[PDB]
């Protein structure tokens, strides 16, 4: 676990990146709002737990050929119950990536 | 009743913003033997042998945990 | 002696208080291949990982070095009978293969619960890893250990309102194990040691010479080194050969006498950052073990 990369990079057209992520969000039944053309706030109801989780997506330019999609979790507001805000953020990200990218 | 004209800045959002609100593209962590607010952001290793490794640092009160999830794709 | 300066301290402090400012936590999805999970422990320099069941959307257990040892031992024996499953097993399938009807749910603790409750939970459940889980978030924050707890106690408790029992010996307090000590020899194969770990459920094995004098120590921790190799086929090597891989340097084995005070032993253990001392006589012959499990059990019932 040497080299950690912030989000994921693409040389696809930014218009195509946003279009596809919005398509995936809709496909996964997440709700979303467009803050900027390159900035989305998304919300998902957990099917098992019934809780809500929120995250932000932000597209950045890193080269003249290269873009980076950044994901950020949004904070809310004896044996464990179902749920982990942190692990669910990971799953949300992985689900969005799988269903919109490569 | 004259026709009205629209002035469109068009390109405030020509291209995605350039990166750094000091967000580092790469964090290099070596087990040899802070960074202000990359808090809550997703990091990942290169996919190896069909396993994703997702990571983020979150705050609980005054304590910080960097959680890594190993997950098959 | 005493109610306890210790018992009082433990009841007045929250688990949150022992969490370091920064830490890492490795979590495995239960569909991960077991072989990948164990390499990830080595890679991250971590001895335990919570297990996330994605279908259930919850933590369901832990994967520790003990589990690696159970799996490696099973793998070694099964290979002799040409059964090669386990290593392509996912975490799920190994857990189902052992925890059949035998219920072992995840034991955890709130950051707001007392240190006394944490210690009691470790002892009662016969466990070495206690995840601190925030009930509001569901987030695991930290994995509590005996080592961390004793260090915290030593550091934050004043010396000189001092319990009478601190100046009493292991002998008189009857702290430690003094019979049926699981040990190995210099030339004992790794696979034999693994079977010993599996049967006796003990965290380390003293390595002794022909005269029963301690010369080395093979901890469970020394075993995950094996997960770094791609082959696994080198389980026929001696424990001595296996410990060449023990990165650092080695003074002797850390020992004690039966007649040392609880204070001296706590001090030695905390400085060394080690889970047990080998109790030895005048001539290095092993007489028993004094583990952090022993010490914390005593401190929670007041020294004795
Ligand atoms: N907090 C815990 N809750 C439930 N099971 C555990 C916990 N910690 C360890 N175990 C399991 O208990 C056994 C002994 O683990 P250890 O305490 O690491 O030697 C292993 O099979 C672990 O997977
Ligand atoms: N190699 C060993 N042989 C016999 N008893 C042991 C050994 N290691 C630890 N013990 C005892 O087993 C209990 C759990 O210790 P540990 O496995 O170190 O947490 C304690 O009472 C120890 O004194
Ligand atoms: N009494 C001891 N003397 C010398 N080394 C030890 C002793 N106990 C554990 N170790 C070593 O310290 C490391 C941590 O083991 P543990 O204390 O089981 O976490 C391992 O490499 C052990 O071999």
């Amino acid at each position: 676990s040497m080299a950690w990369h912030l989000g994921i990079r693409s040389q696809s057209r930014p218009n195509d990146i946003m279009a596809e992520v919005c398509r995936a969000i809709k496909q996964l039944d997440y709700e979303w709002k467009v803050v900027n053309p390159y900035y989305l706030r998304v919300r998902r109801k957990n099917p098992v737990t019934s809780t809500f989780s929120k995250m932000s997506l932000q597209l950045y330019q890193v080269d003249s050929r290269t873009y980076l999609l950044d994901f950020r979790s949004i904070d809310d507001e004896v044996a464990p119950r179902p749920g982990s805000h942190t692990i669910e953020f990971f799953e949300m990200c992985a689900n969005l990536i799988k269903i919109l990218a490569q | 009743g004259q026709e009205m004209y629209a002035f469109r800045s068009e390109e405030r959002f020509k291209s995605p913003p350039i990166l750094p609100p000091h967000l580092l593209q790469v964090i290099l962590n070596k087990d040899t033997n802070p960074n202000h607010v990359m808090l809550n952001h997703l990091y990942a290793l290169s996919i190896k042998d069909s396993v994703m490794v997702l990571s983020a640092t979150h705050r609980y009160k005054k304590k910080y945990v960097t959680t890594l999830l190993y997950k098959p794709i | 002696s005493n109610s306890s300066v210790y018992t009082t301290f433990m009841k007045s402090h929250r688990c949150y208080d022992l969490i370091p400012t920064s830490s890492k936590l490795v979590v495995f999805d239960t569909s991960l291949q077991v072989k990948k999970a164990f390499f990830a422990l080595v890679t991250n320099g971590v001895r335990a990982a919570p297990l996330w069941d994605s279908k259930k959307q919850s933590f369901v257990g832990m994967l520790t070095i003990t589990d690696f040892i159970n799996i490696l031992h099973r793998y070694y024996k099964s290979a002799l009978v040409q059964i090669y499953e386990l290593e392509e097993h996912k975490i799920e399938t190994w857990r189902e293969v052992y925890l059949q009807d035998s219920f072992k749910p995840l034991v955890c603790i709130s950051p707001n619960a007392s240190l006394f409750d944490a210690v009691s939970s470790l002892i009662r459940n016969k466990i070495h890893r206690l995840p601190v889980i925030d009930p509001e978030s569901g987030n695991t924050l930290y994995i509590l250990t005996h080592k961390r707890i004793l260090k915290f106690l030593k550091l934050f408790i004043t010396e000189f309102p001092k319990p009478e029992f601190m100046s009493k010996s292991l002998e008189e307090l009857q702290i430690g194990t003094y019979a049926n000590i699981a040990m190995v020899r210099t030339t004992t194969p790794v696979y034999v040691a693994l079977g010993i770990f599996v049967q006796h459920r003990v965290s380390a094995l003293p390595v002794v010479d022909e005269k029963g004098r301690v010369v080395d120590i093979y901890s469970k921790f020394d075993v995950i080194n094996l997960a770094a190799e791609k082959t696994y086929n080198n389980l026929d090597v001696s424990v001595t050969k296996a410990l060449q891989h023990r990165s650092h340097y080695f003074e002797g084995v850390l020992k004690c006498y039966l007649h040392e005070t609880l204070e001296a032993i706590i001090n030695r253990l905390v400085e060394a950052e080690v889970h047990r001392l080998v109790v030895v006589d005048e001539h290095d012959v092993v007489k028993g073990i004094v583990s952090l499990s022993d010490i914390l059990q005593a401190l929670v019932l007041t020294g004795g």
